[PDB]
């Protein structure tokens, strides 16, 4: 979807940042031990 | 006739008459373009 | 019944009369417009067999020679008989100018386009109408 | 008599002939109509040969070349269409890799030649290079010589032969230039066509008004002043849309915690739940940070079920206790209670994509001044650009984003106007404030409109418009910059276009009953001077829009829309006056039918062309009726059909990849690859593709038709309504000249319909007229 | 087949006839009509045979451009031998002048022209009907 947008156009230096996704990841490492483990 | 001679010198010259305006077309496209980028650039940045 | 089936018309030999048309138009021929309707009604004709339609054509066309060779001016035969010792004296490049001569590249020129000018106008006018048609009105004129 | 034919025909001929007239009459053809078509046949048979291959298969394929006629049904003067239609066929016309493949190469290296001359400029990058006085006498003596050889051209005198010639090579040049893409080449039309409309223009003042005759006199100032005015909207058209901006969006900071506070106002007044509901929720899905982004809904009915729906999913709700002011007083009630650092408008219909306020906010953040951006709700996107340039972009009324102390600092939305949103910008233009637009599409939602949104924009706006004029005069004001007030201007006169068509629709009349010569000038001077003027605007307006079609029946079809709007728009300042002026268009026909078959020789070509002049007249009549009839014609909702690649999961474990043919918030209707048992009432799971990942949504098929599926949802949750919203909505998503004269041709017929009666009968007689003509027309 | 299709047209030789048609409106062009009516019913004659037809156009394409100069009030072939020791024996240069004296720029923008409208109608409107048509008036107003 925001790569089809990028595309439509130039777009070359919009970094894209996703705060559902960020907020979500997030939430998934708060959630599960492991992963919190893992990542960090 | 400073007018009328210059329009009997061109009267029957429909090929120069049309390259002379192409020229002039293209003169003050160019001048055009070089001015509406200078204002482009002003404006955006 | 069904007998339009054998009216088949005049085919090859409309280009035969709309060439004899133009060489009495232009008054290079002697007409007799009688036989030229006893011809069109001999090639006109319906025979039920295509063996018996076939050989009438090839009966005719020596007819339709003799035909042409009565129309034009030319000498009949019994004096090419009397004088072919006296063609055969002259020689070949006598006799080669003499045949250029009398060509007349104009009317071949003629002849070439009427030809197609029929081969185009057979698949769009049924000229067998209209030769027939002109045909009567020269007997017509003639008679009348 | 059937007595009479069988003892003079022998009975097969008789039998077969009676059974044709039979076979006649069996499809409605007259004794008489059948009758003379069997004479006609009979006389076809004897003299064309239709037994021949060439007519069997012409009589075979006779339906596809002889649409207009029917065979079963002979009628009187059919023989007269089939020699026209004979004549057509013998006159119009009926390796080819190779050829197709250069054509093809030669245009796509014109395409691509403004590419490898920019590369090649870029490699000498470079005036620009040299001092401020070099510049300046370079550019002067430049600019001195192209004007003193434009006004040459201009202003030259010349015979037919060499006009045509001229014509035709400015033309060439013209269509020439047309095929290279880029900001040049449009310019160079912008210059070209400026060169021809001042030759005209010239040509029309110096040697074409008529000084003996005061009434011709008067008619050609009248005219002459109305092309002087399309000339000068024409000028300032072409300065509006010079050069688009094409701005692009600045990047945010990386930091997040340096973003600003935005907050989504959605203003409803009688719209259903349902519409609102998919906005709300593809406001919630805007890829924004939570603690920095509040949504608020603006319903002014007090409805109870939005309240619950606000309730549930979290967002603001605020109804006022009055209702004063409309949109524009909610908002600025609305905005008392607001505490966020900029403020966002959508309308119900309009789906908010989650990478708007990304794309917007970078320049907010960046240029201070800065106080609108305005993104789009084709023409109306290109002058939104080009006014860009100028700072000219004005508020729609949704999809923009306002910062808010400047809007609180000018009282906030205007209120004295209908348009307030063109107010809202002028104010904020006049403070020295700065406005964008940004051409990135949001989610369009809603498709269409018809015209019968169409008419609701174009007469809000042009009250609106005069009404500013009015109070808030941008000549009068201060603080506006030139350009700004050209923009504001040229929508001004954009809106007041409504005199000079009257008087281009009255003129070729004022020539053929006054017998005046309000163009004094011979006919085909006329044509010489003035097609090319038409021709290169037309040009000119087709590479500026770039729309696919393109030609003058585009414009047409704009000045039969413009003409429509003119009395409420001078109101802001039918039946009778129009079929007035159209029974007047029709007498003008009349007498010059006369003219041309009783007057002089001499005149004949000028009556001619004014024939063609009112025949033109009387396409925009019948296309400006035509309008009225179809604006409330439109019966068919929201329909978007659009592919995009789904999952269904059966309760066996099947999966069965497919595309949704249409949506809506009652389910989705898709079309399934391969062959697939689903039978209706078994609940299924719809996988949809967000990106790289992948969200199931429980469904029941309620209908199935062939390949077809209907699927509904189940009782949604808000994350699986929000999932929902942003992978269905929140995506990242000569033959028109027959077209005007049936567009014509309805609105004449419907004119008949619905006049009053003493005119409808003198319609259905021409609309009768006008179709036995086109009856014997030739077609392909 | 049976109906002859294949009557395809003149194509190219439309523009040919063209040009021939504007230089007799000029009158640099001592016209045959009867010849060239013939030459247009070798260029209409139907072939069967794709090869036989290419075969026709590729021999008619000298025979046209020898009908072209033919028609033309440039001297014969006798003449252009006898001149081409002079025109040998002269500079460089002055047959450069001889050839930019002769070429009158108005009759090849002329040319132009008519070649982009015939463009244009070959893309809209058939061609040959129009030219032979042109012919056969030509010839009919030559015979009377």
């Amino acid at each position: 979807d925001i790569v089809a947008l990028k595309q439509a156009f130039s777009l070359p230096d919009i970094d894209y940042a996703d705060i559902s996704q960020r907020e979500q990841l997030a939430a998934a490492l708060k959630r599960w031990p492991l992963l919190a483990e893992f990542a960090q | 006739p400073w007018f009328e001679r210059l329009w009997y010198a061109l009267a029957n010259h429909p090929i120069l008459l049309a390259v002379l305006a192409a020229i002039s077309v293209i003169l003050l496209a160019w001048v055009l373009w070089r001015l509406l980028r200078i204002i482009s650039r002003r404006r955006l940045n | 019944s069904s007998l339009w089936q054998y009216w088949r018309g005049l085919s090859g030999w409309n280009f035969y009369f709309l060439v004899k048309f133009g060489l009495l138009w232009a008054g290079y021929l002697n007409f007799h417009p009688l036989l030229n309707l006893v011809f069109a009604a001999f090639l006109l004709m319906p025979l039920p067999r295509y063996s018996l339609h076939r050989l009438r054509h090839w009966i005719a066309l020596p007819i339709g020679f003799a035909l042409f060779w009565h129309d034009t001016w030319l000498p009949g035969p019994e004096s090419i008989m009397s004088q072919g010792s006296q063609v055969a004296g002259f020689s070949t490049d006598y006799l080669i100018d003499l045949v250029t001569r009398f060509i007349n590249w104009q009317m071949i020129g003629a002849i070439f386009v009427l030809l197609v000018a029929w081969l185009f106008l057979s698949q769009w006018i049924r000229i067998t109408v209209f030769v027939v048609a002109i045909l009567l009105w020269l007997n017509v004129l003639t008679l009348a | 008599m059937s007595i009479l034919t069988r003892w003079l025909l022998i009975p097969p001929v008789n039998a077969r002939l009676i059974g044709r007239y039979r076979d006649y009459r069996r499809h409605g053809a007259s004794a008489f109509s059948a009758t003379l078509g069997c004479f006609w046949m009979i006389l076809a048979w004897i003299f064309i040969p239709l037994e021949h291959p060439r007519w069997q298969r012409i009589r075979a394929e006779h339906k596809n070349l002889y649409p207009h006629i029917n065979a079963s049904r002979p009628r009187p003067l059919d023989p007269v269409r089939y020699l026209i239609q004979t004549c057509w066929l013998l006159i119009g016309a009926s390796a080819f890799s190779g050829l197709q493949n250069i054509r093809g190469r030669y245009h796509q290296w014109m395409n691509e030649l403004p590419e490898r001359v920019s590369h090649k400029t870029q490699h000498l990058d470079e005036l620009g290079h040299l001092s401020a006085g070099a510049r300046r006498l370079i550019l002067g003596i430049i600019v001195t010589f192209s004007l003193i050889l434009a006004l040459i051209c201009v202003t030259q005198p010349f015979n037919p032969l060499a006009q045509f010639i001229f014509l035709m090579l400015l033309w060439g040049v013209a269509l020439i230039v047309r095929r290279m893409p880029g900001r040049f080449s449009a310019l160079m039309l912008i210059v070209l066509s400026l060169t021809v409309s001042c030759r005209y223009i010239w040509w029309r003042y110096t040697s074409t008004l008529n000084w003996d005759d005061p009434v011709s006199l008067v008619c050609g100032l009248i005219l002459l002043f109305a092309e002087t005015y399309a000339w000068i909207v024409l000028v300032l058209g072409y300065f509006q849309v010079v050069w688009p901006l094409n701005r692009q969006p600045v990047p945010l900071p990386k930091d997040m915690s340096l973003w600003p506070s935005v907050d989504i106002f959605v203003p409803t007044y009688n719209e259903d739940l349902n519409v609102v509901k998919n906005t709300i929720y593809a406001s919630l899905g805007i890829d924004w940070p939570k603690d920095k982004l509040n949504i608020w809904i603006l319903d002014d009915g007090g409805r109870e079920e939005f309240r619950q729906f606000a309730q549930n999913v979290g967002v603001k709700y605020i109804a006022r206790t009055t209702h004063e002011h409309a949109k524009a007083g909610n908002i600025n009630n609305a905005l008392k209670y607001a505490k966020g650092e900029f403020v966002s408008i959508f309308d119900c219909d309009h789906v908010p994509t989650r990478s708007f306020l990304q794309m917007t906010m970078g320049w907010f953040l960046k240029e201070k001044q800065l106080a609108m951006m305005q993104t789009p709700h084709l023409f109306y996107g290109l002058v939104q650009d080009g006014n860009d340039m100028w700072d000219a972009t004005f508020f729609c009324g949704s999809c923009a984003v306002i910062r808010r102390k400047p809007l609180d600092e000018i009282g906030g939305i205007a209120v004295e106007t209908v348009t307030e949103d063109a107010h809202t910008s002028l104010r904020l233009h006049r403070r020295g404030y700065t406005s964008a637009y940004m051409r990135i599409p949001q989610a369009a939602g809603l498709a269409t409109e018809s015209l019968s949104a169409h008419i609701g924009q174009r007469i809000r706006w042009a009250r609106g418009m005069v009404q500013i004029f009015r109070l808030d005069n941008p000549l009068t004001g201060k603080g506006l910059k030139f350009a700004q007030r050209l923009c504001y201007v040229n929508a001004m006169f954009h809106f007041l276009s409504g005199i000079p068509r009257l008087i281009f629709l009255t003129a070729p009349l004022a020539f053929l009953l006054l017998h005046a010569y309000i163009i004094y000038a011979p006919a085909l001077m006329i044509a010489l001077f003035v097609l090319p003027h038409m021709i290169h605007a037309s040009l000119t307006n087709s590479k500026i829009q770039g729309k696919y079609r393109h030609s003058f029946w585009s414009e047409i079809y704009e000045t039969v829309l413009a003409w429509y709007i003119a009395p409420p728009t001078l109101v802001a300042l039918i039946s009778r006056p129009y079929i007035f002026l159209v029974l007047l268009n029709l007498v003008g026909v009349a007498v010059g039918i006369w003219r041309y078959f009783y007057g002089p020789p001499t005149e004949m070509l000028t009556v001619v062309v004014s024939m063609v002049w009112v025949f033109y007249n009387l396409i925009v009549l019948g296309g400006a009726v035509a309008v009225s009839v179809e604006s409330k014609q439109v019966r068919r909702s929201h329909r978007v059909e659009m592919t995009m690649p789904a999952a269904i999961a059966r309760e066996d474990g099947h999966l069965f990849s497919c595309t949704v043919q249409d949506f809506s918030d009652g389910g989705l209707g898709i079309k399934i690859n391969g062959q697939a048992q689903i039978l209706e009432g078994q609940k299924v799971n719809l996988l949809l593709k967000r990106g790289q990942q992948e969200y199931v949504f429980p469904t029941q098929v309620a209908r199935v038709m062939g390949n077809e599926v209907g699927l509904k949802l189940m009782p949604l949750t808000t994350q699986q309504h929000i999932d929902f919203v942003q992978c269905t909505f929140a995506r990242a998503d000569l033959e028109s000249l027959l077209d005007i004269l049936k567009l014509g041709f309805r609105g004449y017929r419907h004119l008949a319909e619905f006049a009053p009666s003493s005119v409808k009968g003198i319609f259905r007689v021409l609309t009768s007229l006008v179709s036995w003509v086109v009856s014997f027309i030739p077609r392909r």
